[PDB]
């Protein structure tokens, strides 16, 4: 399960309401029951939480996979996470609606999702979509088809840079602001990236917004590595300020992120090295 | 030939389970497709199997049926000038030829 | 006549194209380089990093820099996960906050 | 092949449902399967490329009607291969000129192709029938003089 | 209001760094007089409330208006404020950026139908829906 | 004066037009060719698959 | 860094041989680079170092 961690808590716990579904018995007697729900990816958008490729179970718990199902929760609260995922609420006889759309596309697998300026952008390797959230009504979100060939490669090969998305459409890089897409690697590095990524493990491809220096690189596994490895070795960095491509090497990154450094590098003070000496006790790169 | 079932009525409570078995007169091999008169009130699994498991979910009467069928071979007539088109929806495919 | 070669960083690597039909400020291959519109210089390398001596024996799969927390003071921390457990570090000690 | 050139991260290939009782790949190494009705058999042969441009009057350099002695083409190719250049011309502008010669420009040895023409309207063709060739042509540079007219 | 330390009965305070309340309209030479969100519960206009945004790093430090459209900054995941005439949802906040965000609580100011912000890495000057880099 | 012939792949086949009024980087006929904005090379052939 | 096929087509003819003598860069900061150079009598081959 997603295993959220509350803000006022010090331990991880399953999400509240995860699996809740409202059931109405004879004569209209409502009741709630929890089922074994398993997801693949969860993100935040419009004060809500989403889910992709839900393994929604039920009574007679032979699980039926719905790779195109996509649920959304209610709005957030004060320093807390959503508390309702059931689509069959308001059936016990006004706001806070949760539901799904059960998209219809090719190759399914509904791998990735990412927001862009209040408009979602679903990717499933083909037949991307757009999310239009309304204030409150029967249809809170109306998804409209956008492309027929576009589609992200891996679950984390997309990131927002400047009111647009940096996507890998199985053949090259694209940078679409919405309703129009381009090719950042049309006839410059296309045959190089496809070749270098198509050898060992393409699904390990990743991206990161190096906003610190206006660079968006697409991590991928090196040319010579085991077919069972996911540690990205090389990276193709692109500067969105001058439209230039370059490559580099990374130290076998399974993940990446931004964070403040230790106290010794977050800005130290003379009267802090009360136990440290000039004998570099395991610390020299200062 | 004629088909019969040893079960014709049952009393259940929401949360209880039950399993019914279909058996035709001859011992041949046939296909099965279970049906339900009123949607809901039950949950099915592996409808194509001679043994279905049901789970009461809501109040109300119901009448279940099992349709046995002796499937056989059948040839189409999709000529070259009327080929297949093979749309896609919900990971399901379609044939969509002329005359069929 | 004049033959200047300026703005070496205006455009970087241009492969998949006839190298004898490009501009002088282009390259057929590059690695560990950084360009800003007029210049080229070596890209910053790599180096280890350890908040505590216990993380140097860990293979993390993902993490996020949580800035605040009710119990924590006005200082940021990390929520890192591994193959089996989820750990938290705040430059002072390591703790396993995996759901029990 | 050990490592075939890829056009996709997932390494997907375009396949064809052929009339020759089987499937076929559309974009692969140099090979073309041409069918023959005489013996009712499938035949494989090298893929034959052909480029053709007629009516090269050099109007942007000199006068059209003026005769121009053609001597050399100095291309700038890339990769390995073996082309088969053809060239010709005609004293007019409407006719598809007749050939005059043909030469093979193997890369890595030759730096040009030598042809001798003086027709005012030149035309050149490029053919690549080799199976083990993956060359390319970025541009040419024709060496020519100017004779007279009438 | 930003980063409200809203207390309650059993007054162990619970900090809501993403809470944001808004009062009623002004009066003649006076300040607003109602901040309660739970009005109209005693059984038409003058509604106050909050949205409890959901973003990264929180702290909801700064805020500034721009041509009837608010622009919230919290060091990441800026927002926009769309005020309606009068209805259930008087203000609907829509996400704008994922990397933009002000540095300090007073590092933004309007110059010409735009904002002069410091996005933790450089200066930006956005007229709305599009941002640039002045440095 | 100068007479360069570059970008052979910028534009491909241009038929139905006076061949004596085109550019040097054009062709009156082509087959099994592939151009990307600066270059020309043989198109990938065919092969069976089972 | 690597760039091949410097034909000087924008200055002189490609096929013409060109005697290379010096590179006069304009660097910034402190460091110690290791320059390498070469060529080939053709245009398709990645020239050998000299």
């Amino acid at each position: 399960t997603p295993q959220v961690k509350e803000f006022e808590s010090e331990y991880f716990v399953d999400l509240p309401g995860w699996g809740e579904q409202t059931v109405v018995d004879n004569d209209g007697n409502p009741s709630v029951k929890k089922f074994n729900w398993k997801c693949e990816r969860v993100r935040s958008f419009n004060n809500r939480l989403f889910a992709l490729n839900m393994r929604e179970a039920n009574a007679s718990g032979v699980t039926t996979n719905y790779p195109l199902r996509l649920r959304w929760s209610n709005f957030a609260n004060e320093n807390k996470a959503p508390t309702l995922w059931d689509d069959f609420a308001y059936d016990r006889v006004e706001n806070g609606y949760a539901g799904y759309i059960d998209l219809a596309d090719s190759n399914g697998s509904l791998i990735d999702i990412l927001p862009l300026k209040d408009y979602l952008f679903v990717y499933t390797e083909f037949e991307t979509y757009i999310g239009s959230p309304t204030n409150n009504t029967y249809q809170p979100l109306m998804f409209k088809k956008l492309f027929n060939d576009s589609g992200i490669l891996a679950p984390e090969c997309v990131v927002e840079v400047e009111g647009s998305h940096f996507v890998v459409t199985q053949n090259d890089v694209i940078l679409h602001n919405g309703a129009t897409k381009k090719s950042i690697a049309s006839n410059r590095v296309k045959n190089m990236l496809i070749n270098e990524v198509c050898l060992v493990n393409p699904l390990a491809t990743r991206v990161h917004l190096h906003q610190d220096k206006k660079e968006v690189w697409v991590l991928y596994v090196g040319p010579g590595e085991p077919k069972e490895s996911f540690a990205c070795t090389k990276a193709a960095v692109w500067n969105y300020e001058f439209d230039t491509w370059s490559f580099r090497t990374i130290p076998y990154a399974q993940c990446i992120g931004l964070v403040d450094p230790p106290v010794l590098e977050r800005g130290p003070i003379w009267s802090d090295f009360q136990e440290i000496t000039w004998d570099d006790p395991s610390i020299k790169e200062l | 030939s004629s088909v019969t079932l040893d079960i014709v009525s049952a009393s259940l409570d929401v949360g209880e389970e039950i399993v019914i078995t279909a058996t035709a007169s001859p011992e041949g091999e046939y296909s099965y497709q279970w049906s339900v008169d009123k949607t809901g009130y039950v949950s099915t699994t592996s409808v194509t199997g001679k043994s279905i498991k049901l789970v009461a979910l809501r109040k109300g009467e119901i009448n279940v049926t099992c349709t046995v069928s002796q499937m056989t071979q059948k040839d189409y007539d999709a000529f070259d000038d009327y080929p297949w088109y093979h749309a896609v929806i919900s990971n399901c495919a379609v044939a969509t030829t002329h005359y069929e | 006549a004049l033959y200047p070669i300026k703005s070496l960083g205006a455009v970087g690597v241009i492969a998949d194209q006839a190298p004898t039909d490009l501009a002088p400020n282009a390259f057929t291959n590059a690695i560990n380089a950084r360009f800003v519109e007029q210049r080229v210089f070596k890209t910053g390398g790599n180096a280890p990093l350890s908040y505590v001596d216990e993380d140097k024996d860990l293979t993390p799969l993902s993490f996020v820099s949580m800035p605040f927390d009710y119990y924590s003071a006005g200082n940021s921390f990390l929520v890192v996960g591994t193959n089996k457990k989820l750990y938290k570090l705040t430059d002072e000690s390591l703790t396993d906050i995996s759901r029990k | 092949v050990w490592r075939k050139d890829a056009t996709n991260f997932r390494q997907r290939v375009t396949i064809v449902g052929s009339f020759l009782k089987g499937f076929y790949q559309v974009d692969v190494g140099a090979l073309d399967y041409f069918y023959d009705r005489l013996n009712d058999v499938v035949i494989e042969k090298p893929l034959e490329m052909r480029l053709e441009r007629t009516g090269i009057d050099f109007d942007n350099v000199t006068n059209e009607w003026n005769q121009k002695h053609i001597n050399r083409f100095r291309p700038q190719t890339t990769g390995s291969g073996t082309y088969i250049f053809e060239a010709g011309g005609s004293q007019f502008s409407n006719e598809y000129g007749h050939p005059h010669t043909s030469k093979t420009y193997t890369i890595g040895v030759d730096r040009h192709v030598s042809v001798r023409l003086n027709h005012p309207y030149l035309f050149y063709n490029v053919i690549d029938n080799d199976v083990n060739s993956n060359a390319a042509i970025n541009g040419l540079t024709i060496e020519f003089a100017v004779g007279g007219r009438r």
